[PDB]
């Protein structure tokens, strides 16, 4: 069928920032409709508008996807007859798209079979899935304290330069490359150089074989993009992921970085729409936008979508409305702390502030659950003791309190791990720790069989075997120093 | 429906924190003057009239009842928030679940020190009354001495 408003002519009535009001003589088209500006205006690129509100029976307020420079009043606008639609299918694999779905990789035409609108209704209750599994990431902290669930929603909360991107790249390397299903990388308000680096990495690893069959799609709206595109690139990428999930019943990985910029772009456009700000200054519909976007990121009875999202915490204020509202929409939460990073511990995960849904004996093994709970209890007690330690001193503790402190310090050191992607910064070969190895090593450490091992032996290593090897090397160095000192006599 | 027909019901609201956000969104979009934390001025009255409908009818009206278990979320164990304080000042008690106790292995992480039931032993069976009465004193002494 053909829309009854396609080709409808309107004229620009008001221009303020990225918000443009269009007047239609025959009636404003439906909300979310895509409009194109026909006047040349001496622009270098085309201009597209999306209707977001109806001011009256004839006027509609829209948001521009490109810069509104050289835009005059009375400029002719023509409706496209529908919402913004993006290509879907296997033809999109290995390509780079933008908010509008145009291929920006400067390669041949996409030639997609069909397109689908970015705005869609989320799955209903009857379509929800009831499958719980464990996604092994190879990272000791995540696999132990906050294990990830296949087909679940994951979030990484952190400030500026804490390690969110590094963890995402590590997860990509450890999962997506060895992943049977497809992957979608949605860059929302991030550095453009990071997109180029990811594209080069995918091409080198043959994840995107331009001469063969690719298994990844890149959709990028970056910092340079105006607020209009940064509020819809996520929708377009999620639409592609939904098509892969439903129309093909394929497992999909959805890496979103960063999801905070979506809410920020929505707030920026809302400020221009003439809405009363909520607390801090975000739009009053902050919760509704996140609900509509996240509810679409779910695993239905047809397929599965394992989504990993990076959440930026402005000014390191975890109570900010944007990151605060995101917690309720995640199965696994990974909170990164700047102070932990400054102490040389990478990743900077704060285990006490992290949580997981599959931390259940009915899902994970009983031993895994018991070890994780014991580690959390030890860390909690050590945090309590640190308050006394930082004032009086370690020597003002009980005899058993000192043992708890030593074990907890070893645990904190042991949680660190060198990533295969951070070899430049760490200067050490990365490690990939198996789930069973992590459980065994932590269970042994809790029992106290490793009390003789030096504390620093646990710092920046993999499994227990790496700890023992580092301890052996340290012992050899110490023996050499002692021999040199003794011979000096 | 069951209360007005001599039957007892239990209502669980999970959770009133998000209802307040929805009401604030509706009020702000419809040009209502914002109040504390951008919430509408009559945000207390919302929950106040919601929770006043749960009661224990007299024997003359059937004797039915509705029990309310509203749920409220805090940030970093901060019970000084706006809506949290309003809800605390409305209900007949509060079960405070502490994060530190939850991570310390205590589950359910009921913070007995910060929890209170204003009904008291009146809402206890005869069998439980004596046990609870002695247990409360023992626990108070244990916490004081500990
Ligand atoms: N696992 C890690 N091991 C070693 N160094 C790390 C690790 N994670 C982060 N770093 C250090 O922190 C820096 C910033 O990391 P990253 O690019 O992940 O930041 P971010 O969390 O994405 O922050 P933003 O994108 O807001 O700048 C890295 O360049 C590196 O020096
Ligand atoms: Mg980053």
């Amino acid at each position: 069928p053909v829309a009854d408003h396609k080709g409808r002519v309107g004229h620009v009535s008001q221009v303020i920032g990225a918000v443009v009001d269009v007047h239609f003589a025959d009636g404003v088209p439906p909300v979310l409709t895509a409009l194109d500006v026909v006047d040349k205006l001496g622009r270098d690129e085309p201009l597209t508008l999306e209707i977001v509100q109806h001011l009256d029976a004839h006027t509609g307020r829209c948001i521009a996807m490109q810069t509104t420079d050289l835009l005059k009043l009375k400029a002719k606008v023509v409706s496209t007859g529908g919402n913004i639609s993006v290509p879907v299918g296997r033809e999109t694999l290995g390509r780079i798209f933008n908010v509008l779905g145009d291929a920006i990789d400067q390669r041949g035409p996409v030639g997609e079979k069909l397109r689908m609108p970015i705005h869609a209704v989320a799955p209903k209750l009857a379509d929800q899935a009831a499958e719980d599994a464990v996604l092994t990431t190879g990272i000791k902290v995540i696999d132990l304290i906050l294990p990830y669930c296949k087909g679940g929603k994951i979030g990484l909360f952190g400030g500026a330069g804490v390690g969110k991107t590094v963890i995402i790249m590590e997860l990509i390397n450890n999962v997506a490359k060895g992943h049977g299903g497809f992957s979608v990388f949605a860059g929302v308000g991030e550095r453009t150089r990071e997109g180029t680096d990811l594209y080069l990495e995918m091409m080198q690893s043959k994840v995107i074989d331009l001469k063969g069959e690719s298994k990844c799609v890149l959709v990028y709206g970056q910092m340079n993009e105006p607020p209009g595109a940064r509020a819809r690139v996520a929708q377009s990428a999620l639409t592609m992921a939904e098509y892969f999930r439903d129309v093909e019943g394929q497992d999909v990985l959805l890496f979103i970085d960063n999801i905070f910029r979506f809410t920020q772009a929505n707030s920026e456009v809302s400020a221009l729409l003439g809405r009363i700000p909520a607390a801090v200054g975000y739009q009053p519909t902050l919760a509704e936008d996140l609900g509509q976007l996240q509810e679409r990121i779910t695993s239905t009875t047809k397929g599965s979508i394992t989504s990993v999202q990076a959440v930026y915490v402005p000014a390191d204020d975890i109570t900010d409305p944007a990151p605060a509202t995101t917690f309720s929409h995640l199965d696994a939460t990974t909170v990164l702390d700047r102070a932990v990073a400054e102490s040389g511990i990478y990743p900077a995960v704060n285990p006490l502030e992290c949580a997981s849904r599959i931390m259940d004996p009915d899902v994970i093994s009983v031993d895994h659950y018991n070890v994780a709970q014991d580690v959390v209890q030890m860390l909690t007690k050590y945090r309590e003791l640190q308050d006394i330690i930082a004032v009086l001193g370690i020597d003002e503790l009980s005899e058993e309190d000192k043992l708890i402190v030593d074990r907890a310090r070893k645990l904190v050191k042991f949680l660190s791990q060198p990533f295969q992607v951070a070899e430049v910064f760490t200067g050490m070969t990365g490690h990939y720790v198996q789930l069973d190895d992590t459980i065994d090593s932590f269970s042994g450490l809790l029992m106290g069989t490793y009390d003789q091992v030096p504390e620093m032996a646990f710092y920046m290593v993999g499994g227990i075997n790496s700890v023992l090897e580092k301890a052996k090397k340290m012992a050899e160095e110490a023996a050499e120093l002692e021999k040199m000192r003794r011979a000096r006599v | 429906y069951f209360m007005n027909r001599g039957r007892h019901c239990l209502c669980v609201y999970d959770d009133l924190s998000k209802q307040a956000v929805a009401y604030r969104q509706i009020s702000l979009l419809l040009r209502r003057p914002p109040g504390r934390e951008a919430y509408p001025g009559d945000v207390f009255y919302l929950h106040s009239r919601l929770l006043e409908r749960a009661a224990m009818l007299s024997p003359g009206k059937g004797g039915g009842s509705v029990t309310a278990l509203p749920i409220v979320e805090t940030l970093s164990n901060d019970v000084t928030a706006y809506i949290v304080t309003n809800v605390i000042s409305i209900t007949d008690g509060q079960i405070y679940l502490d994060t530190k106790l939850f991570t310390g292995g205590q589950r359910p992480a009921v913070n007995i020190g910060l929890s209170v039931s204003r009904v008291g032993s009146s809402a206890q069976n005869a069998a439980m009354k004596g046990v609870a009465g002695k247990l409360k004193g023992i626990l108070a002494e244990y916490r004081k001495l500990a």
